[PDB]
């Protein structure tokens, strides 16, 4: 009963999920970072931008790691494999 | 200029500055901290202690820019694949002597390994002000942001401690302060009088004296017995 | 209690007087000539923008925009990426032949069909052919060109075929619109009269993106699979159980994928980075060259980055990536011996004159996006005639009489009894009667 | 006699020729149909010049094989041994076009001043700033594809280390 | 004809297609650093180097840079 009355990081909840990015100021941002900036509750903070970097590539010791146990999702046998 | 690492736990920055760390589990060598695009890292790795007197290295991993050798005692891998050496790929050169193993790339990295105790490292006149890796930085300041950066003398254990990578599998303690021992000033004599001896007497001039020689100091003390731990210095 | 023009919804929950608040730009400001932004840009009091059908206006730290409809948008590309028009990305590979729109949803004036064929040894499908049904005519558009059937005898629904850069445009004058890239890519444009009245893998187009997946028999599904399955033409075409992973299946090309999709990550699309997210077009560009394992895959990539750039393009931001050993692009080919007009242009901004418009007839889009070599005709005959790619004179373009180019003078052909035709060499078409009976 | 002449003692010993095309049969398709174009029609002029039957097996030779990415770089090198060869005999043939193995010159030229033009043979003999002072080489090489300057009647004198007209 | 003698040719082209000097063909895939053309047969000049590599997954190998060395210089067509 509360469907477009809601706003910040969690989007407006009207059923599209295209103008979850818009401002309170009008139009829509197109990446992540911008549309966030824009709900700082102080002022003092400085802006953010995205990161387009995959951390599985900068750590090479812990790719193998987090491979071999989150690849465990995918495996039928396993518990997770009934859902 | 050369970074390099021998002995009892010997190390030697690109600005001198010859310290002991007797690190024992995993540290970063050197490395590229520019902080835009990171160009090549060399990673060390100790062994779990041979014995008191030798201190060998396991494997060395080193990447650059797209790819990673991994070399071990006997083998060594390029991109998770076993080469037979030598190798001559248009922008890396790995070859295996009897005496070394050298690898040769066109980034401005050489680095040299006798497959027991000995490594040393060298870089072209472009990374100045950007190493970040135990070897300290390579802007040609004797010890300046090394050990005391913010006014704080760093001791070399702790400063080496900084330099630990975390490999998400095994937790490995780091060494403990040892009781300062005395300074082994009874020995110099004979370090100094094997040092200076005939066969070198066209280097007197190319590299200086004192740090091997205060190097010998601890190693002549520390390593009673054979001396398999004093001939790895003038080596 | 300090405002800085971005927390101004915000509330001040948790330097500039009392009064003037900070503009983000340097000094302080009133409330009234407080600036606007819009990705990552600064702009101040009184300015202009448009989006995408519409104009807008920084007022007082807020934007007032016009309030019009835009046309409505389907994308199928790559080795099937579809995006609905509500905004919806998903993946499904088929082997059949599927109702891409169509207007018969449970009577009805249209459908666009597809036609899906593997393309690998990984099971994936990519599109290959499409149909096009208005009324009684059929459209198709295979082995790089457009194919009539069954024309209707005397309805002829007037549509439009000609071919703008790179990519062949097919419109129909009741509002539907497709743009076809000769190789895998498809965009289907419609009015905003069929809101809410067309169901198929491309959504139904109601400004609404949490029921897209509306199955033939009108249930709301949660699976891919099972929205894509129920919407396959033949009855004994094979059902698709799973996804393929290509790079997975193909571990030794994943190196050279991941080393030449990277360009869209790198600084050469930096101006494009604040504008269009690239992170679902390097997915694609990596799953598509993991895929094209059969030969030719040269080709895969350079489709793949073309479509991010033509986006970056359409937002505003015309980059020139091709290079010698980078997907490059033989233009002069199309040049008389050596008399250099043709030129490639990175973003088709360019509006020049031909024989269609300099009659009055126009189109109902902006196609001015698109990749290509475009002509500069010379200046002793500046009308660019289309169905043969040819510069000439204002008096000798064409007739264009039925969607068919007949060249000045020639005799035109006319489906009519008793009337013969003949295009003056006025660039006029006129038709007079023969009384061998009939009269005038 | 190949394993005789290698540098480094410690380099493996070649015992076999590989057949790519039969260790990647779903690739044989496609290279039969690329590289057919050499016995096709649009070489009629050189056949009479050159077999092409040896090259015609290094085409398909190599299609097969190039099977870790770029391999339509491969086959237009092929190609283009082939028509050099023609163009060496006396048969200059005009064979890329904007769908086969196409060339981008173009790109040298000055914002929208036209001066670069692609030489199908390169039978094109003009003033660089080496000739102008009498430097000569010892053999022909007018007969190697590529982009070509054409510097206009103002400045004509074709500086190579910077690909300039002066 | 007129009697003059031509310059001399050797190709190499391909994943490991060889041409001699005197018009023999042949293949040959090797993973080393081999010599091309050297004049210390058997005190000769100069001499050429060829640095072939593996290209694909069946074996094959093509040819991936040069070294000339004439007299003392050395130089090397690479990347
Ligand atoms: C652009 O849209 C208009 C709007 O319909 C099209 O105009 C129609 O043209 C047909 C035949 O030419 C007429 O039967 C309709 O009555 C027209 N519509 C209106 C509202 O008058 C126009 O044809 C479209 N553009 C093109 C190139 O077809
Ligand atoms: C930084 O400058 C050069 C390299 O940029 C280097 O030689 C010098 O020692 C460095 N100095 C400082 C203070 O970092
Ligand atoms: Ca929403
Ligand atoms: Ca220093
Ligand atoms: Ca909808």
């Amino acid at each position: 009963a509360s469907q477009g009355q809601v706003q910040g990081l969690c989007g407006n909840f009207n059923g599209l999920e295209g103008d979850d990015f818009k401002t309170a100021s009008g139009l829509v941002e197109a990446t992540g970072a911008g549309f966030a900036n824009t709900w700082k509750a102080q002022s003092s903070c400085h802006d953010k931008l995205d990161w387009l970097d995959d951390p599985c590539s900068l750590n090479i010791e812990s790719a193998n790691y987090a491979e071999h146990w989150c690849s465990l999702l995918k495996k039928t046998e396993t518990p997770f494999g009934r859902c | 200029n050369v970074c390099s690492t021998w002995g009892n736990f010997h190390y030697k920055t690109f600005d001198g500055d010859v310290f002991r760390f007797p690190g024992l589990c995993d540290y970063n060598f050197a490395s590229d901290c520019r902080g835009s695009y990171k160009e090549f890292a060399v990673h060390l790795k100790r062994g779990p202690g041979q014995a008191e007197a030798p201190a060998g290295v396991e494997s060395i991993l080193l990447t650059i820019k797209d790819d990673t050798i991994y070399l071990t005692r006997h083998l060594a891998v390029l991109n998770g694949a076993v080469v037979s050496t030598p190798h001559y790929s248009p922008g890396l050169l790995i070859e295996k002597s009897d005496a070394y193993t050298k690898v040769y790339s066109r980034a401005g990295l050489t680095l040299m390994w006798n497959r027991e105790d000995a490594l040393m490292l060298e870089l072209d006149t472009k990374f100045r002000n950007h190493t970040c890796g135990l070897c300290g930085d390579y802007n040609g300041l004797q010890s300046y942001s090394e050990f005391l950066s913010d006014g704080v003398l760093f001791s070399p254990l702790e400063f080496g401690n900084m330099q630990k990578i975390n490999q998400p599998d095994v937790v490995c303690e780091d060494p403990e302060e040892e009781v300062a021992p005395a300074s082994c000033s009874e020995h110099r004599a004979e370090c100094e009088r094997l040092l200076t001896a005939e066969a070198f007497a066209d280097c007197q001039d190319l590299v200086p004296l004192e740090p091997y020689l205060r190097a010998c100091q601890q190693d002549r003390c520390r390593c009673p017995g054979g001396d398999t731990c004093v001939c790895s210095t003038v080596a | 209690r300090a405002l800085s023009c971005q927390t101004l919804a915000a509330g001040y929950y948790h330097v500039c007087p009392d009064g003037l608040m900070d503009d983000g730009r340097g000094g302080c400001v009133v409330e009234k000539e407080c600036p606007c932004v819009h990705n990552n840009d600064l702009y101040s009091s009184g300015a202009k923008i448009k989006v995408d059908c519409n104009t807008c206006t920084c007022k007082r730290g807020r934007w007032v925009c016009t309030q019009a409809v835009c046309h409505g948008t389907c994308s199928i590309y790559g080795s099937g990426h579809y995006i609905t028009f509500d905004g919806k990305y998903y993946d499904f590979d088929g082997h059949c032949s599927y109702v891409a729109v169509q207007d018969y949803c449970g009577l009805g004036s249209f459908s666009i069909i597809t036609e899906n064929v593997p393309c690998g040894t990984t099971g994936v499908t990519c599109s290959k052919a499409i149909k096009i049904f208005m009324g009684r005519t059929e459209l198709k558009l295979e082995d790089k060109h457009r194919v009539v059937i069954q024309r209707d005898e005397g309805h002829h629904v007037a549509y439009t075929t000609r071919e703008v850069g790179q990519y062949l445009v097919v419109e129909s004058s009741t509002g539907i619109i497709v743009i076809w890239d000769k190789r895998t890519t498809v965009f289907i444009k419609l009015a905003p009269s069929y809101k809410g009245t067309v169901c198929g893998l491309c959504g139904n187009f109601d400004h609404r993106s949490n029921n897209d997946f509306t199955t033939r028999d009108h249930m709301v599904v949660s699976s891919e699979l099972d929205f894509g399955n129920s919407w396959k033409e033949a009855p004994t075409c094979p059902d698709v159980s799973t996804n393929p992973e290509p790079c997975s299946l193909n571990p030794h090309r994943r190196s050279w994928a991941e080393k030449q999709c990277s360009i869209l990550k790198s600084s050469v699309f930096s101006i494009c980075h604040s504008k269009v997210d690239p992170k679902p077009f390097y997915e694609a560009c990596v799953h598509d060259s993991c895929s094209c394992d059969t030969g030719g895959d040269c080709e895969c990539f350079c489709s793949a980055v073309a479509s991010y750039a033509q986006e970056c393009t359409k937002e505003g931001a015309c980059v020139f990536w091709r290079t010698p050993d980078l997907c490059p692009i033989f233009c002069d080919y199309y040049n008389p011996p050596h008399e250099c007009e043709w030129h490639y242009e990175p973003c088709g901004n360019r509006s020049f004159e031909t024989c269609r418009t300099i009659n009055g007839i126009h189109s109902n889009i902006s196609v001015s996006y698109l990749e290509g070599c475009y002509p500069r005709c010379p200046k002793d005959r500046p009308i660019y005639e289309e169905d043969l790619k040819k510069c000439v004179t204002a008096d000798k373009c064409g007739c264009y009489v039925e969607d068919t180019h007949y060249p000045p003078g020639a005799s035109v052909p006319t489906e009519e009894t008793c009337k013969s035709c003949v295009c003056t060499n006025s660039s006029q078409v006129v038709c007079r009667p023969e009384e061998g009976f009939c009269y005038w």
